[PDB]
């Protein structure tokens, strides 16, 4: 039922969603698109509902599809310019979701309360596993489509820029302490928006094969250097190049992900080696020499 | 915790030196209480109490006390008061605004946002709750205080401050759990040995707490277990106990609880309590010649300090319990070696009339352990009998008879069950 | 021009001025204002919120500030009575307010 | 000790407070910092009495216990033209529909 028509409050709601995120996508927004969003969600909700709300998250995904094609239609493109495009995607939608949710927070509470993960796994609607039919807020869907947004331009140029930035462009500007700082910070920064996997994309997206090829390769390094490095000393050039990887990774941090590659090749290079080394241990005991024996220590 | 209580009155106090002894809330508490069954010495007890309301000024209790004051004053006026109540109200507003002072302080210190600042906030909060005699939200801080203690000294802080609270908080279950904790639980040996053979034993305060516990809890065994444990080197707590009351309290909980051997060990070989020992020469030689059995004057001063244990707020609530088990174990003491209880000289000792004597005994009959009987014309018992073997015989046959009884019962029960038998509802 | 104050405004420009200190509890003042948040306002009033209703809604925010300052739950904090009308429209206002 | 206060121009409300010892000139400089009118451009009222600038809120008779969240003491906020008196009118807040029997015991 006796309440009111509840399927006539989602038609115009979706229209405002498309005329906001995509309207001022990337650039700012302004109070015009503020209340455009607000009346957007109010029409998605004031229908005067129940049927507006489901159609409300409908037009939600629809016009967020809009505002984030403002942040994704420019991904079939060329070199790191689009890496910086993904950068700006994130960066624009920072203030985007900022003012969007700040002017939209009540509807954010409103149109989500049927199908989302935090409220709904199996009880009265699903967000726990899947329906292909969620119901969730503005930063929620933000990260949701974002990870899927983290594929087309990513696979396109960001993977290749990763590629052309982890062995042999050490010189000049790499990359410098903001390039793979930001890139690997992306890997950790796309961890679960439910916070379930606060580190999965770092082992997974950045941290393991760096231990892989940095260990294998750095053993290549210690090999050739022992070819041509005057061992006096071998331990000492070891200390040199290992610190090389330490500061090379003090540009790309990416924290913890790759280094937790750092633990991974030292045990390769002095745990598949010891014999001549621990022999070099009673020599300095026999012929001193604080530096060499110390580095032995 | 006031028991009605009759008189009723004993003139055997000295309250000036009591307030010298005790202090704070409990000071005026017992002042009031004693004054109640101590009229006309009620007078000065309550006078000095209300002047103690002139001390940190819980003037709600001022209200109550001068209420009683004018009550008993007019009641006095049969026999034959003048007070500065308005200036009291002025200083009352003074106090309340000082409350507000420290409240503003409190919220400032909330704003300080420091865990140790948090802790001292709890501290001083409960402090002034103590000060003006209204205490409630203080507990919250200490109810909150445990959330700010991690380290060993933090354990020290939580425990000693929760229980120093309990000095006037005065609540066993949780605070006894924390006595157990703070003595044992955190950092076993407490990481400090309770001050490593605690110089000032707050263990002593723990002891006082649990002792009042098994006062009310009445499990006075561990009570005396702690009472013996008196460690003088704590040396100071006006709310702890008067050493008169300290020793009398403890040792008489024991004198209820004990069996004579370990307690003489506890008593004759008491060392840690020896100062506490040497406190009351009265109660000292009381229990001495008690175990030496001069029952007459022992019981004499026993029910002479009747009135003054009454004069204890806390000895009052168990006077019957105490004197009960006292004369019980007086029996238990002397009677055990004999074979036929003569009364004549013995009654001359216990100072119970011949009938009252034998009816004490008749009581004894109600529970007593000796298979004993009396020629009343003997005026003398003969105590317990000899055989237990034949006793076993009779219990044996009683056994067998009820065995066969049950056995037929269960035969017939197998019948009734297996014969479908029951009773319908209608 | 942040000092402090935001302006929650009702009906025909009946402006309730809410201290920044309370405003931020709506986190809403702190965040809602942004698009251009950077301006030195501390000045926001309502343009539709009835005044007697809006008054209670913002009084809740003040009450929350007081409660917070108090910290220890209640130091002469009264019972937050709410008479009652509901509801029909208040639902939508409440939804927009979204505590 | 803050009397909770509404320093109101006609349709305008400074939702604020101040302890009883706060003088009116102090709060007027405060509202100056708030919306940029100095005490010579502001006038505090105890809803009828232009609160003298040296008058503290207790001196203004204000009691915080009465000047509260759901019941703050109302502060007349005139915008000083030193020749005139703004004469604060408490503009009545909007009204919803009638209290239903639905909320009544019926």
């Amino acid at each position: 039922m006796s309440l009111k028509p509840r399927v006539v409050d989602f038609d115009e709601t979706w229209n405002k969603l498309l005329t906001t995120i995509k309207a001022v996508v990337m650039l700012e927004v302004e109070r015009a698109t503020w209340n455009d969003r607000f009346s957007d969600i109010y029409a998605l909700c004031v229908a005067y509902p129940e049927p507006l709300g489901e159609r409300l998250y409908t037009e939600t995904k629809i016009f967020l599809e809009n505002h984030v094609r403002h942040l994704h239609k420019r991904v079939l493109e060329s070199e790191e310019q689009v890496l910086v495009m993904y950068h700006r995607y994130w960066e624009e939608y920072s203030k985007g979701a900022d003012y969007m949710d700040c002017l939209y927070r009540y509807l954010n509470t409103q149109f989500i309360k049927k199908n989302k993960l935090t409220e709904a796994d199996l009880q009265y609607g699903y967000g726990g596993v899947d329906m292909n039919e969620p119901l969730m807020e503005i930063g929620e869907l933000a990260l949701d489509m974002w990870r899927k947004l983290m594929v087309e331009p990513l696979q396109a140029i960001l993977i290749r820029m990763l590629l052309r930035e982890i062995k042999n462009d050490r010189g000049g500007e790499d990359p410098n302490q903001k390039v793979i700082h930001g890139v690997i910070n992306s890997f950790v920064h796309v961890e679960q928006y439910k916070k379930k996997f606060p580190l999965k994309f770092y082992q997974e997206i950045f941290e393991s094969p760096f231990l892989t090829e940095t260990g294998e390769y750095y053993k290549q390094e210690a090999s050739n250097l022992l070819q041509e490095s005057n061992c006096s000393q071998y331990m000492e050039k070891v200390l040199g190049r290992l610190k090389d990887e330490e500061i090379r990774c003090r540009k790309y941090l990416h924290p913890s992900s790759y280094t937790k590659v750092i633990h991974e090749c030292q045990q390769r290079m002095v745990a598949d080696h010891l014999q001549f080394l621990h022999a070099e241990c009673h020599n300095i005991i026999r012929q001193e020499k604080k530096n060499d024996m110390a580095n032995m220590y | 915790k006031v028991y009605i209580e009759k008189d009723v009155e004993n003139p055997s106090l000295d309250l000036e030196q009591y307030a010298a002894s005790y202090s704070g809330l409990m000071r005026i508490e017992r002042l009031q209480f004693i004054a109640d069954h101590c009229p006309t010495l009620r007078v000065e007890a309550l006078k000095m109490a209300l002047s103690f309301v002139q001390r940190t000024f819980n003037v709600d209790m001022y209200e109550e006390i001068h209420r009683k004051l004018s009550e008993a004053t007019r009641e006095l006026q049969n026999a034959p008061p003048a007070l500065d109540t308005a200036w009291v109200e002025a200083t009352r507003k003074k106090a309340l605004l000082k409350l507000e002072k420290l409240d503003t302080d409190l919220k400032n210190y909330k704003g300080n946002s420091i865990k140790e600042s948090i802790r001292r906030g709890h501290d001083d909060l409960g402090d002034h709750y103590l000060d003006c005699g209204d205490l409630s939200n203080a507990l919250k801080c200490y109810s909150r205080a445990r959330d700010y203690c991690t380290s060993a000294k933090h354990v020290i802080n939580m425990c000693l401050n929760v229980i120093k609270v309990s000095v006037y908080l005065q609540n066993w279950s949780h605070v006894l759990s924390y006595v157990s904790k703070a003595e044992s639980t955190p950092e076993i040996a407490e990481q400090r040995g309770e001050r490593d053979s605690q110089t000032q034993a707050i263990l002593t305060k723990l002891k006082c707490a649990a002792g009042l516990a098994e006062l009310a809890a009445r499990k006075y065994k561990q009570a005396a277990k702690c009472l013996l444990l008196a460690s003088f080197d704590h040396c100071d707590f006006p709310e702890l106990l008067s050493p008169s009351n300290v020793a009398i309290y403890g040792g008489l909980c024991a004198l209820a609880t004990f069996d004579r051997q370990e307690l003489q060990r506890n008593v004759i070989s008491s060392s840690s309590f020896k100062l506490f020992l040497e406190l009351e020469p009265q109660v000292r030689d009381i229990i001495f010649k008690f175990y030496e059995s001069k029952y007459a004057s022992c019981l004499k001063m026993l029910d002479e300090m009747k009135d003054n244990l009454l004069l204890d707020m806390y000895l009052a609530p168990h006077v019957r319990t105490l004197y009960t088990q006292i004369r019980n174990r007086a029996l238990i003491q002397y009677f055990s070696p004999y074979v036929s209880a003569d009364m004549h000289r013995m009654a001359a000792a216990f100072n119970t009339t011949v009938a009252a004597l034998e009816d004490e005994l008749t009581q004894l009959i109600l529970e007593g352990l000796i298979s004993a009987r009396v020629d009343s014309h003997s005026k003398i018992l003969y105590a317990r009998d000899v055989d237990q073997r034949s006793t076993t015989f009779e219990k044996s046959l009683l056994m067998g008879k009820e065995f066969q009884r049950r056995a037929k019962a269960m035969m017939l029960r197998a019948a009734v069950l297996r014969n479908q038998i029951h009773v319908k509802s209608p | 021009m942040s000092q402090d104050f935001v302006t929650l405004v009702s009906k025909d420009d009946k402006e309730y001025e809410i201290s920044r200190s309370a405003a931020m509890i709506s986190p809403t003042l702190k965040a809602m204002i942004e698009g251009p948040f950077r301006e030195s306002k501390g000045r926001i009033e309502l343009k539709q919120f009835d005044s007697h209703i809006l008054e209670k809604a913002v009084e809740y925010l003040n009450y929350n500030l007081k409660y917070s300052g108090v910290s220890e739950d209640d130091d002469e904090i009264p019972e937050f009575e709410i008479p009652t009308e509901m509801s029909l429209e208040l639902l939508l206002a409440a939804d927009y307010l979204s505590i | 000790m803050d009397v909770f206060l509404m320093i109101r121009r006609h349709k305008t409300t400074i939702f604020t407070d101040a302890k009883e010892s706060s003088t009116v000139f102090e709060l007027k400089r405060i509202v100056e910092g708030i919306l940029k009118r100095p005490p010579d451009e502001q006038r505090l009222y105890k809803d009828d009495q232009l609160l003298d600038d040296g008058k503290t809120l207790g001196e203004c008779g204000f009691t915080s216990q009465t000047a509260r969240p759901q019941a703050p003491a109302t502060v007349g906020l005139a915008f000083r033209a030193d020749d005139t008196f703004e004469a604060l009118c408490i503009e009545p807040f909007s009204s919803p529909p009638e209290l239903p029997d639905v909320m009544k015991p019926q």
